[PDB]
């Protein structure tokens, strides 16, 4: 649901 | 202000309410901190309270100040 560091996705990038 | 939330499945920076002139992004080595980890809940805040020992959320006192630490579309 984040940006996580590894891209931009709503589900770890 | 306003601050980048991650709140939306997309990405996107909204201003945050009338208790809430700081921006956050949380941050922790999510369950792949081998390629991914670093979960950045990018969002808005009057503050910075506690936090936890693995989940941090940042601050700061500025719009858009507190961006993605990959900040990018798709």
């Amino acid at each position: 649901f984040r940006y996580y560091e590894s891209s931009l996705e709503p589900w770890d990038d | 202000i306003v601050c980048h939330t991650t709140a939306t499945s997309p990405i996107s920076a909204v201003t945050c309410p009338p208790g809430e002139n700081l921006c956050y992004r949380k941050m922790w080595c999510d369950a792949f901190c081998s390629s991914r980890g670093k979960v950045v809940e990018l969002g808005c805040a009057a503050t910075c309270p506690s936090k936890k020992p693995y989940e941090e959320v940042t601050c700061c006192s500025t719009d858009k100040c507190n961006p993605h630490p990959k900040q990018r579309p798709g």
